[PDB]
Formats: structure tokens, sequence, C-alpha cells
RNA sequence: GUAGAAACUGCGAACGGCUCAUUAAAACAGUUAUAGUCUACUUGACAUUUAUAAGGAUAACUACGGAAAAGCUGUAGCUAAUACUUGCAUUAUCCUUGGAUAAGUAUUUGUUAGAAGGAAUUAUAACAAAGAAGUAACACGUAGUGUGUAUCAAUCGAGUUUCUGACCUAUCAGCUUUUGAUGUUAGGGUAUUGGCCUAACAUGGCUAUGACGGGUAACGGGGAAUUAGAGUUCGAUUCCGGAGAGGGAGCCUGAGAAAUAGCUACCACAUCUAAGGAAGGCAGCAGGCGCGUAAAUUACCCAAUUCUAAAGAAGAGAGGUAGUGACAAGAAAUA
């Protein structure tokens, strides 16, 4: 409800198509505002139509409570989050839902097909 | 025991099971390569030659032409021989062979057919099959319609069977060595490259020359 | 086997990289190429490290798949690619340039040159070759061939070098009051002219080095590189000039506030 | 046009990980030489004695099979390639003419001349003989690239090599040399120097400043413990160098190996079997037996650090994460 959001270190990178920046967050009293609060306030500050361009991790509650730090992330359109964004991170944001889980099992189909030849393998 | 004879001509192949001493002695103590009579075999037989190619023993083990013996050996095999094929590049392996006599402890003959005789023995002499792949090389298809340099050769080649909606649409295999534009393309870059080439080296020689004073 | 190695450990690695001695058992073991090993870094470092704009080695490739980086004008898209001493270098999607040069301390920095400056460079000559037809040829600390070099080159001095077109625009002689740059021990940035040579002949030359603070170092003729006439430098330098303070005074002027 | 189980072709598997048995001027450390050599990938320069496009053959595949068994394979019938082969189209100098010709990259032999290094039998040039291998009968659609190619240079490396530097023992005082020990001459061989090897010749070489022997519960350094200053004792074990894969010897491929999750034999040990035969190497990660005073999970993952490839996208017991854990270290309740 009543907590202070201050960027550090703000960087614009062209190469990749996003801005960078460091995080702290100020609520006195309080415990921990949630992501989706931090997502709003920061879209309303640059005036992002929307909110599914943002990408927040690293977040840590300094002992004794009352402010916390993280990382940010702001990107151009979401085709860009989906090109150059690893996969977990955009598993977590929900952009995509791939949970297949052929496993490290897989060895042993790798190895007893060594061993059959030509035809048959 | 089992023999396997195959017509080259006519690329068909039928097998039969004997299990007699005295059909089979005119084979016995005749290397490989060399013909032989098939008249002892069978009635239907008479006037055919067959000729002996392979076949392995009791236990498996396949026959090869060296050696001379009648029983099994054991040699070191390389990359360019036949019972044998490496793991790695430069392997050599240790294995036993079979000789190259024909003895009473073969169990197969893989012998194929050189002369007919007076009947047709069914399945074996009356029919005939095709290639099963047409060339790709460009040339050989000129060689195999007998064309000229006027005959565009895109038209000669034989696609299979699809029956999707039309009733012939003959999908056809990509052909080799084909003399397309593009490959002319290559010739003028080449050339117009050297002699791009040849004018900068004549410029900076006589700049280095004029250079000197 | 015992073949060529191909591995680096992260405490073995040159120590003006600046790695963390945590996170990792392994250092990005650049490629070979222009520079030696121990006289240059890999781009992953440079585009990483230095400039922060990957924050990951993959984020480094993604980089540079997409054709943007340009060494000397020529894109590359090695991620060991060694990076070297004089060596421009070009990012088109953000229109800026950069030069490396050591700093008072022994370690590689991007001097963020302007484009005027963006279309030459400085190579040092190693030695001259005779080849069939009496052609001579140069060979440069940028392991780089020059045929049809002037006779009056000699084999410690430096030329100017264009980079649109590979010819040579003029030359600098190595003589007493020629102005330098050291590149080895002790004394990695400074900046001085010339006092003496000195031409031990079975072993090493001595050459010794006047600041423009009237301080007085000397090295080895082997780190020398020669970067201007007796008046003026022929390219920009970093803020301090290659003027190197002492601890005591150095100290003090940090506490300035 | 797009995708594409097999298979041929290319590259890599000589890096990484483990252990400390051997080893006492050996290995190793600081300091030198290669004017006595080899060097894939990567970087820069850059070439010489039918042509609107040449050859034949082989995988995968189909039919007919054998063996108890194995990462076994026979015969017949086709067909590709940047696999394996063959082979065409142009200029520079002698003096706004003309002929001569160069008609040959590396490398070997004989006769000469001669910008750099402290020093040349050095780059280089000429004359007379030999002569490899090559300069695109390839792929993409971005004026550009990809793959391959003769010499030189750079880079990542290695082989040899100079000087100096080690623990205890004289109940170890003379060693080496017929069968190379120390030198000279001529060759062989190697990537190059060399008794490295072969023939002829000579009698040399090391030593109480410790040779030649014995012992080590000895891998060498960077380092560790304890000490006012001197010292004494440790270093199997994060990094660097060396050596090995049960014990010895030999060998193929390859730029790189005397390689061992490469091959061939002998000694020891041991597996399956229809008894004819076929397969083997945890001092890699877990785990088991034995040994002993003496030491952990047959777990999760390629997200980070990096490496390999046809190099975003695949893989990695390298590596990371957790489980067991009063080895050792830091803070800190029982008011
Ligand atoms: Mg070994
Ligand atoms: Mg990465
Ligand atoms: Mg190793
Ligand atoms: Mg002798
Ligand atoms: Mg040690
Ligand atoms: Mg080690
Ligand atoms: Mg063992
Ligand atoms: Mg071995
Ligand atoms: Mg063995
Ligand atoms: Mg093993
Ligand atoms: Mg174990
Ligand atoms: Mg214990
Ligand atoms: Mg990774
Ligand atoms: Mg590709």
């Amino acid at each position: 409800d009543q907590f202070t959001i201050r960027v550090k270190k703000y960087m614009s990178n062209p190469l990749l198509r996003r801005k960078q920046f460091a995080l702290e967050i100020l609520h006195p009293n309080k415990g921990s505002v949630a992501k989706k609060e931090v997502k709003e306030r920061l879209a309303k500050m640059y005036k992002l139509n929307n909110v599914n361009t943002i990408v927040l991790f690293g977040f840590k509650t300094l002992f004794g409570g009352g402010r916390t730090k993280g990382f940010g992330l702001i990107y151009k359109n979401v085709d860009a989050v989906k090109k150059f964004e690893k996969k977990y991170r955009l598993v977590r944001e929900g952009l995509i839902d791939k949970e297949t889980k052929a496993g490290r099992r897989a060895s042993k189909e790798l190895k007893n097909r060594r061993k059959k030849v030509r035809g048959t393998e | 025991m089992k023999l396997n004879i195959s017509n080259p001509l006519n690329n068909v192949q039928k097998s039969i099971e004997i299990d007699d001493e005295k059909k089979l002695l005119p084979f016995m103590e005749k290397r490989i390569g060399n013909a032989v009579p098939g008249d002892s075999i069978g009635e239907e037989f008479t006037g055919y030659v067959f000729r002996i190619t392979g076949g392995n023993d009791k236990q498996g083990f396949p026959m090869i032409q060296g050696v001379l013996t009648n029983n099994r050996v054991r040699l070191l095999f390389k990359k360019g021989m036949k019972c044998y094929r490496p793991r790695k590049k430069g392997e050599r392996k240790r294995k036993s062979v079979r000789g190259c006599i024909v003895g009473q402890d073969l169990s197969a003959l893989n012998l194929t057919l050189v002369k007919k005789g007076v009947n047709e023995i069914p399945g074996l002499t009356d029919k005939a099959v095709g290639k099963k792949l047409g060339p790709k090389r460009a040339s050989k298809i000129r060689k195999l319609f007998n064309l000229d340099k006027s005959d565009d050769v895109r038209k000669y080649v034989i696609g299979r069977a699809i029956t999707k909606n039309g009733k012939t649409k003959f999908i056809k295999p990509k052909i080799q060595r084909l003399v397309t534009e593009k490959r002319l393309l290559r010739k003028r870059n080449l050339l117009q490259a050297k002699e791009k080439r040849r004018l900068e080296k004549k410029q900076q020689l006589k700049e280095y020359k004029q250079l000197l004073n | 086997g015992k073949g060529i190695k191909k591995h680096l450990k992260r405490v073995n690695a040159p120590s003006h990289w600046m790695l963390n001695k945590m996170g990792g058992q392994y250092a990005p073991k650049t490629s070979s190429g222009p520079h030696k090993l121990l006289e240059s870094i890999p781009l992953v470092i440079l585009l990483r490290n230095r400039l922060k704009y990957a924050l990951t080695f993959d984020e480094v490739k993604m980089i540079l798949i997409q054709k943007i980086v340009k060494v000397d004008n020529k894109v590359r898209t090695d991620c060991t690619f060694p990076v070297g001493l004089m060596d421009v270098i070009h990012i088109t999607k953000s229109n800026e340039y950069f030069r490396l040069l050591y700093d008072i301390k022994g370690r590689f920095v991007p001097h963020r040159i302007t484009n005027e400056e963006s279309k030459y460079k400085l190579c040092k000559v190693k030695k001259i070759l005779l080849r069939k037809g009496r052609l001579s040829i140069a060979v440069t600390h940028d392991g780089r061939s020059i045929p049809y070099i002037h006779p009056d080159v000699k084999v410690n001095d430096t030329v100017r070098l264009d980079l649109e077109t590979g010819k040579v625009l003029e030359h600098l002689k190595f003589q007493v009051g020629s102005l330098v740059m050291v590149t080895a021990g002790h004394s990695v940035g400074r900046v001085g002219v010339i006092s003496s040579i000195d031409k031990n002949m079975g072993t090493y030359d001595i050459i010794h080095v006047k600041d423009s603070r009237n301080k007085v170092f000397a090295t080895r003729l082997s780190n020398v590189f020669v970067i201007g006439d007796n008046t003026k430098p022929y390219i920009s330098l970093p803020r301090e000039k290659g003027i190197k303070l002492d601890i005591i005074e150095e100290r003090r002027n940090r506490l300035k506030a």
C-alpha cells in the first residue's frame, strides 16, 4: 500500500532490446510488498501500456526488515522477451507453459541403440 | 546342406535343402570361383551349370577366397578385406575364418547360375526384375536413352506412383551435374576476380617503382 | 596422448583480466590470432565484464550472432577472438567507437574515440623481410604483412595505417627525442619521451625515459611503443595521460572529498 | 519450395578427471640457446612447366541365408557426393616498333656474386641438371559468404639445450673400458644436433671439494607448523611441472599418441557356453569385498564456469546443487 521505489544504475541496451537497472524497495513496519504491485508501479512510472514486458529477479529482504533489494528488466515488446530470455524465466512469467519431463533416463536409450545396426536401430 | 542359387541376369534366387552325401559328391574338393555341373542334385537340373561363390561352415564362420585349407584358420584383418568392418579408423583385429575348399562340414553354398538346360525350373529362370533405381548423373541418362546435346535431359526421368488426386504425378530424383545457369555465373565471376587482382598488382608495382625516387 | 591443452583455470589466468576467484573453475581461454594470450583480452571479457552489456556467456553469443560488432573494420563472431592493444571497435547498433589502451596500472580500457579518429591505427614494426623479386614486407605487432614498404623504415619504428584501405599514410622514427608508451613490468601505461639508448652486444638493450614531471624510468627495448614525434602524440590518451603518481600523493588526492 | 528414422562424408575423441608405484644431478626451480628443429584449428599477405562441364564403384535399400552365443556377418541386384579419380585456358620483363621467351612453389646436387645481425656457407641474384604439390568439373542468397588449396609470416604448443641449486650412510675407496667407456675421421638414421647407431683409429674419462655403491615408511616446487633473532620439522592432497592406467614389450590412424572406456602377443586373475567357440581391465562418478586405529549418496541438473561439433537451439558424473559429516574456523541462549 505505502511503499517507495528507488531505481539505481539505470542503463539502456540497444544491442539487446531492453533496459537494465537495479532496484531498492522501501516499506517501513510492513513486510515484502509483492511482485505484482512492484510491476504496476514500474508500469505507471514509465507509462508502459502493458505489464508483460517486465522481468524481476533476485529479491532479498535485508535482515532487520523494512527494505528490499533486487533487479529489474524491461523489454521493447513481447517478441523480444520470447526471442532472447531463457526458458525457466519464460515459464515463471507464464508466457509459455511447457513441462516435458523426458528425463536423464534417455542415457539408457543412447547406450542400447549403439549396439544395433543400420536397419533396426 | 542348404543351397542358395541366384540368377544374376534376371535378379531372382531360389533355395533348396539337400541332406545326402551322393547328391553333393561332385562339389567336394572344389575351390570357389570355378564352375561345376549341377545334374546330381536334381532331375530338373540336367544341363545346368553353377559356380561356387561362398557359404559358411557349421558354426557360421564365412568362407574366404585366399586361404587354401579345408578348415578354420585365424588371421588379422584390415580396412580393405572382406569379412570385417572396423569400429575406429586404422583399427586391426584378429578373427577366425573358414577355408575356400568345399568340404562336408559346410552349412551353406551361395552359388550362382551360369548356363541353362532343357527344363525351366519355375521361379529361377522364367522371371526377370528391373533395376529398382534409375540413374542420377546427367551423362548416364544421356547414355541410357541415346540422346544428344539438343535433347533436354530434365524430361526423361521416371517418377514412381503418386495417386493423391491426379492419376500420375511422377515425383522424380534431383539430377546432378546439370548445366544450371548458375554454374556460368561462377565462371564469369572467377574471370572478373582474376582480372581485378591482375590490375591491382600492376598498379601496386608501378606505384612502388615510382616510390623509390 | 599429451597434445595441445584446451582449458584454462581461473587462478591461472592473467591477473589484469581481474576475474572473480569465486564463481567458477575456468576462464574463457582466448583463441589464436593476431595477439598473444598474455598481451590481449578476449571479446567476451570486453563485452561482459567491462562494458556490462551482457550478463552471461550466452548473452554475448546472442549479441555476436547478429553481426553488429566490428574490430578493425571487419565483423567477427568468435566469442574468444583476441582484441589487442591499438584496435578500434565499432558497435553499429549503438553508434559507438572505442580504442583499447593501458591505464597507469596494467589493465586494458576502452577509450571511447570519435568517428574521425576511427579511420586509422598505429602499428609497430617487428621485422622486415626480403622476398622473391626483391620486394620488402613489414611484420607488425598486430600480426600483419605489409608489402611495398618504404625504404626508410626500420625494425623498431611505428607507422600509421589506413583501415578502409590497407595502405600506409606516414611513419614515425625511433630516435632519442621520440614520444613513447611502455608495455611491460613496473611501468605499463607510462608516457615519457626518451633519454638515451645503450646497445649491449649479446644481451638486451636498455633505454631511459623521462616523464613530463621530470621523473626517470627505464625498461627493455622490446617493450617500447613509439606513439608520436617530439611535440605531440598522434592519438588521444585516457584521462591521466600516462602520469603515474606514487601512493602517498595519490592517496592525498583521493581524499579531496 | 519446407521438414526429414537410416547411411556415406567431415571434425573432435592426444583436452578434461584420477593416483603418487617408480625416480637422489634423475625429475624440478631460477637463468639461457635453437645460426640444430616440427607445428592442425585461427589471423595477414597471395600462384608456376567435352568446357553450355569428363570417369567407374560403393553404402544405406530389396530378395535368398548361417551361427547356442558376440557392437559377427555371406551371396546376388541397383544408386549419390566437398568420398575416390581425370582434365580445358593467360600474362610479366630485353631494347611508339618486334622478336626473344619466364616456359617450375617447396626441395636436392655442382659453379659463383653478395637490406640485417655481436657473428653467415643470411635474405637475395645468376649459370647447368632433377623436381613433389598446387592455382575452384563445389554449396548458399546473401555488390556478399561457406568449403577446399602451394609458399611465407603471425598465434596456440612441443622436442632438445647452457649455468647454479638436494636427505642419511666410509662396518661402501677406487670406479668405467672384450659386449661404447672418453675422443678423431667417414657414413647411416631422425623433424633436426649428438656414440643415437655402424666401420677404422687413439687411450682416454670421474674421484677424500666423497666417485662407484647402500637406505628412504622420498614425486619436485609455489607453500605449512612453531618460533624475540638465529633455527628445527613437514609438503599423498585447490595451481605449475613429471610419471602411470594389473605387469612388460610391440604397433595402426592422425597435425599431435609408443594412447589403453585404440589394436596384437606373453605372465597373473577372472566371465558366458549347446564344449565347437566368444568376450575382459573403476589409481573417472556412485557402490561392494578385503585391509586395517583410520574415511560419505548405487541422489538432482546442465540454470552458472567452460569445452567439443555440420558452433544460439545438442552433449558433458568436467562442473554446479542438495544428502551424510563435534576434521578444522566465526558469531552466540540457558535470563
Ligand atoms: Mg601415457
Ligand atoms: Mg552463456
Ligand atoms: Mg591431462
Ligand atoms: Mg666399433
Ligand atoms: Mg606435493
Ligand atoms: Mg597435477
Ligand atoms: Mg587395480
Ligand atoms: Mg599403452
Ligand atoms: Mg592389459
Ligand atoms: Mg576404466
Ligand atoms: Mg570410486
Ligand atoms: Mg575420521
Ligand atoms: Mg552453458
Ligand atoms: Mg550453420
